[PDB]
RNA sequence: UAAGAUAUCAGAGGAAAGUCCUCUGAUCAAACAUGCGCUUCCAAUAGUAGAAGGACGUUAAGCAUUUAUCAUUGAACUAGUUCAUUGAAGUCAUUGAUGCAAACUCCUUGGUCACACACGGCGCGGAAGGCGUG
């Protein structure tokens, strides 16, 4: 070519050579004017619904939506989860074993080692003040040591000073776990 | 708007009124257009249709003026082109093509190069190539034509059977580029690689008989087709010294010399030599018999030349003796006829070949048209030779059209009120109108009775009464007054020597009889020795 | 243009609800191997062939069809038709386009393999799948 309004050179332009051009066929599919998708679409008549009794009365039961019940199974399974939680909910003021003397004096400990003692609890929380209770709990239905306990201090100062030390410090190790300190919540 | 502050100009003004004034100069014609042009600039579909539409009659005009103008035939192509009209595009490159009579080579190549873009359909691209070839195939400089056409071969066809055809024929043509092409064979020769494609160089028998070499062999291929090929590239080689003597031929002797190869104007001058080239390359173009390269030479010489005459005499001598063709030598003269500036050399020639093709309706309407040029004087010219021509062959019609009323079946030839007051206005003009005499001796031709006596007192006696001083004093009036009465059938020689010495002779004047008698001296010393004393015994 | 993610499921385990993570099953996918009396295909020389695909090749102006602008003004005209003038646009083509058919020429492809010229398999490959195990 001539001119070649290009990047390259005129040896580069020329060797592109593009194929001749198109040969014209007289086309066969609809002028793009005239192009269009069926219209007069004929109303869902009265005669229509008058129709509709023909196929009502051959299919007058309709099949069972059976993979709605497996939604139905699970949604109604988890209202019956809050009710169980609702009874556990209207049982800390009766539970005996939360029933001793301040709850200002309670320091919640938690994630203590399964394997703890009372002893080993007793020597790291006695480091914040003098103790007047210890309870580790244990899960009632069988006596798995829960991972929680709760420790009465003589002073609720010793005990919010146990509970600024030995919970905001990483939690406290004891023996070989990392021990959450709060106070009582419940 | 654009339009109208360019009529509000000046320069439009004076550059249109100039053109009116002087047509054919051409100069000031391109003046009109490089003007006309430039201040339009902006020439896209935008710009005004009255704009265009001016700028579309100056040009369409304007080539109606000078026919043989190929640069602005494809120039006017081209701003239809941009202007975005095709169908209009081809129109004017139809209409340049029959300009030049379908063969000058660079209409048809800025037409194909064209042509090309916009055809878009195979079999009919290339019958325009087809088409063109057999007009412009020949031309000594259509080496680049045909670089076209085997660049449309090889790009588009897939077979490759076509391109070894078509360049078989570039191989015996004398163009001047014809290496670039004896290249190209043998880049193919070599790059052949398979015994099955010798079969699109030539047949399968004629490989076997002009050269011995098969197709069918099978065997061990390898040196038979290395044999094949140094036995096909010799035959080539054999045509390569045919062309190369017949190209360095015509390259040695004529192309070198001539200059130029395009028209110009009415007002280029060719050199001599120019002149002296073309005349011998068209002779030299006539021994080969090769027509199309012929009928292209002629029109190939014609444009640089075309004002002359002296070429459209030459193609037409050689289309009516050569070829035998006399309607179309006919057609030719009228075709030079309106380029030709001279007209005279043209026209007493096509006058004759008009009346040996019996067309003399014709040739009568033609008369009325060089006469009504005139305005009914064509008597009163100044150059004779238009009125001479016209004369004798409106006699012709005069003699054949109204019967003859004279004795022994003379058709009353120069002799008829209708002519004879041509003629006689003609001889009254006496000293300016510069054709006389020769007019006068051929009222001598009629050797007759009645002939003689009216053109002794229709004439040669009014003449003498009127008594006009520079006809007396010509001898050559008072010598073929003497050969009218001498030559009569009608008289005997005593009469004849009695009205000649005793009347004729006496009438001159003294005064004008030193002048005369040179003239006069040799009717006597020829005719009448007897009475040779009496001559000069009188003067 | 951006953000997020790198098979799904189920069970046991570690940090009542869910998430995160790990080994055990099922299913899904890919790659690689490897089998199936698995399926299909792989061209004369004992001859100058032939199969698949083409030709944007020829015959070929084949044969048979149908196509070549509109408006304004005047004359003649039957009771539409032709001629001339003024404006508008206008792919090229009429050797066309559309339909019908044949003949010829030429191009690309392959196992032109081995054994045998012998009255409904189980030679050595290559190509293309289907199916099954690891």
């Amino acid at each position: 070519m001539n001119y070649n309004l290009s990047k390259y050179p005129d040896d580069v332009s020329r060797l592109f050579k593009p194929r001749p051009p198109l040969s014209y066929k007289r086309p066969t599919d609809y002028p793009y004017a005239k192009r269009q998708t069926n219209p007069n679409i004929t109303g869902v008549a009265n005669l229509l619904s008058t129709s509709l009794k023909h196929y009502m009365e051959e299919f007058p039961e309709g099949s069972p939506n059976n993979h709605l019940q497996r939604y139905e199974d699970i949604k109604l399974s988890k209202i019956k989860n809050a009710q169980l939680l609702d009874r556990r909910l209207q049982n800390p003021n009766v539970d005996p074993h939360i029933k001793d003397t301040d709850p200002y004096r309670t320091i919640f400990i938690g994630r203590l080692p399964y394997d703890l003692d009372e002893i080993e609890l007793q020597k790291y929380f006695v480091k914040f003040g003098e103790i007047e209770k210890i309870r580790i709990v244990k899960d009632k239905i069988t006596q798995k040591s829960k991972g929680y306990a709760f420790i009465v201090f003589k002073d609720p100062i010793s005990s919010k000073m146990a509970f600024k030390e030995i919970g905001v410090h990483r939690g406290i190790q004891i023996k070989d776990r990392i021990c959450i300190v709060d106070i009582e919540r419940g | 708007d654009k339009y109208t502050a360019l009529i509000h100009d000046e320069n439009f003004s004076t550059l249109t009124l100039n053109v009116s004034r002087y047509p054919k100069s051409l100069a000031y014609w391109e003046k009109l257009l490089n003007y006309i042009v430039k201040a339009s600039a902006p020439i896209c579909k935008s710009t005004e249709p009255q704009l265009l539409k001016l700028i579309r009659c100056t040009y369409s005009s304007m080539l109606n003026e000078f026919p043989y103008l190929e640069n602005y035939y494809i120039d006017f192509a081209l701003l239809e082109y941009k202007l975005g009209n095709v169908s209009m595009s081809h129109k004017i490159f139809q209409r340049g093509l029959q300009a030049f009579n379908q063969r000058s080579l660079l209409l048809w190549t800025s037409y194909l190069k064209f042509c090309n873009n916009v055809i878009s359909h195979q079999k009919q691209l290339f019958k325009k190539y087809e088409t063109a070839e057999e007009y412009v195939g020949l031309h000594f400089f259509s080496g680049e034509f045909w670089d076209l056409y085997l660049e449309q071969i090889s790009s588009r066809c897939t077979s490759s059977k076509k391109y070894w055809n078509v360049l078989r024929k570039i191989l015996e043509i004398p163009l001047h580029s014809f290496s670039k092409f004896y290249a190209l064979w043998l880049q193919r020769i070599d790059d052949i690689m398979d015994l099955k494609q010798l079969s699109q160089l030539t047949s399968k028998d004629e490989l076997l008989k002009k050269l011995k070499i098969d197709i069918n062999y099978s065997g061990r291929k390898g040196p038979y087709l290395q044999d094949a090929k140094k036995k096909l590239k010799k035959i080539t080689k054999e045509m390569y010294m045919v062309v190369q003597y017949q190209v360095l031929e015509i390259y040695s002797i004529f192309e070198s010399k001539i200059y130029i190869n395009y028209y110009t104007s009415p007002e280029t001058l060719v050199s001599s030599d120019e002149i002296e080239t073309w005349i011998k390359y068209l002779d030299y173009t006539i021994t080969l018999q090769t027509d199309s390269l012929t009928h292209l030479n002629f029109q190939r010489a014609l444009l640089p030349l075309a004002h002359y005459d002296l070429v459209w005499i030459k193609y037409s001598k050689w289309l009516i003796n050569s070829k035998n063709d006399l309607l179309g030598a006919k057609n030719v003269l009228l075709m030079g006829l309106k380029f030709s500036l001279k007209k005279t050399e043209i026209i007493k020639l096509l006058y004759s070949v008009i009346c040996k093709l019996n067309e003399y309706v014709l040739l009568r309407n033609l008369l009325e048209k060089i006469e009504s040029s005139y305005s009914d004087n064509v008597e009163n010219v100044d150059d004779f030779e238009i009125f001479w021509d016209y004369l004798q062959f409106k006699t012709f019609c005069q003699n054949s059209l109204y019967s003859s009323r004279y004795s022994d079946s003379q058709s009353n030839g120069l002799l008829n009120k209708e002519l004879f007051d041509k003629v006689w206005k003609r001889l009254s003009c006496k000293e300016k109108k510069s054709g006389q005499e020769i007019l006068l001796n051929n009222l001598v031709q009629f050797y007759s009775k009645d002939t003689v006596e009216f053109v002794e007192k229709n004439i040669f006696q009014k003449i003498i009464e009127f008594g006009w001083e520079y006809y007396l004093q010509n001898g050559m009036f008072w010598n073929c007054y003497c050969r009218l009465i001498y030559f009569d059938t009608s008289r005997s020689y005593l009469d004849k020597r009695q009205y000649i010495v005793r009347k004729i002779w006496p009438q001159i004047d003294k005064k004008f009889a030193q002048s005369v008698l040179p003239s006069l001296t040799e009717f006597c010393e020829s005719y009448f020795p007897e009475e040779m004393d009496t001559l000069e015994e009188m003067f």
